């Protein structure tokens, strides 16, 4: 044959994977949580985008924390080897390293080590992707004027915000984060590799958001969304 | 807006 | 003019920006802390591939936490208005957060805090890149067979290990991150964007190298690095 | 080869 060169995920497998939307928006009062206003916005919306990609979509609402476990669990140990790629996406409360389930937290850890290449071989080196529209902490951003592979590798973490830092949803127009990543992939998921996608992202909730409120704590804040990349080949979605 |  | 587009940072100023390497190898005998032999090249290498790219190299070697925060606090009071970006190398042992100066630890937030964009205005929106190399837990990888923008934004995070892990280093070779990373500078920083560079050190590191131990513990064990980008544009180390 |  030719001169090959392998730095991109193999993307042609008959299907592009399953993309599972766990969409959380009203908690059991016992937990003293209020409900999410907006995040079907976010939920529709992923669904429509990633249909648009191939994905096999999943929506899921309202799932208890063992229900969370159970349902990744299962997925975890479905045969993926057909499958290009998996997409999770999880739309909810949380705190650093962890989401909420409608009745309590459950431990991002706990979800991905479900899908690490020693513990879900059929996805062993395809590209898992984790988007989480969560809280990552308390803080507010103010702003100012202008053994041969990792057990752990072939991850990729899209945080909707930085690390101790709160995430900002709309009740109207959705989470901030999620509006902004279906943009751009209806625009630019044939043109773009995702690093690139993200990095859109990034610019798009840093430059065209600031929150409003009543409330002078809140009032004029940003947002900027953390991409973790343990990613190992560049990930276009579309294939040659 | 509102925070998560 | 013509129809014009700015989804790149600007890398033309007169000067590239400083390239601060902080290379600590001998620790206090009170802190319990064996030093990491090695690192001197890890130290020689940084400086020759950030030289090649024209940054203003400057290396400190086993600075205490106050000569760290001292140097930091000094560094982003200076006038960076000439310079394009800033460049920042730990190397030494940590934890998850945590870089150790020679005689105790300092939180990785009070030194990048410096430069957030709101306290260091002559790097507002120009990219802050923080290389570390220092382990982030004690985890080991055994591997499986195959207000107008945020101030925390415009900040890049190159992990040398996932969080919570351990970080590996070899004592005549130096740190494989660090090896991976000035290789992959010299031989793509003219044709492939940053975060295409770091997926390349992400792909040798996790791909190359498996520790070897006489302690069964540590043997055969694996590492893949951790990209954090809160970049807000794509960065290419050449400009037109 | 060593953890730092
Ligand atoms: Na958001
Ligand atoms: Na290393």
């Amino acid at each position: 044959s030719g001169i090959s060169l392998d730095n991109s995920y193999k993307m042609d497998y008959p299907e592009m994977g399953l993309c599972i939307i766990i969409n959380n928006k009203n908690f059991h009062k016992s937990t003293g949580m209020t409900s999410r206003s907006g995040t079907d916005v976010d939920a529709a919306n992923l669904r429509e985008t990633f249909r648009n990609l191939k994905y096999e979509v999943r929506n899921k609402n309202d799932l208890t924390r063992e229900e969370i476990v159970e349902l990744m669990r299962d997925v975890s140990k479905e045969d993926h080897s057909k499958r290009s790629s998996f997409v999770c996406v999880l739309l909810s409360h949380g705190e650093e390293g962890i989401i909420f389930g409608t009745n309590g937290p459950v431990d991002l850890k706990k979800i991905t080590n479900f899908f690490r290449g020693d513990r879900c071989r059929s996805l062993t080196g395809k590209p898992k992707l984790f988007i989480i529209q969560a809280c990552r902490g308390t803080e507010l951003d103010c702003g100012i004027e202008t053994h041969k592979i990792p057990v752990e590798a072939d991850f990729l973490y899209a945080y909707s915000t930085a690390p101790g830092y709160y995430s900002w949803r709309n009740s109207k127009d959705g989470s901030w984060f999620i509006q902004s990543l279906c943009a751009m992939l209806k625009q630019y998921a044939d043109k773009l590799e995702f690093m690139h996608i993200l990095t859109r992202v990034n610019r798009k909730v840093a430059t065209e958001f600031e929150s409003f409120s009543f409330d002078a704590t809140f009032h004029a804040k940003k947002q900027i969304p953390c991409i973790n990349s343990m990613l190992t080949k560049e990930l276009y979605f579309y294939h040659l | 807006d509102e925070v998560d």
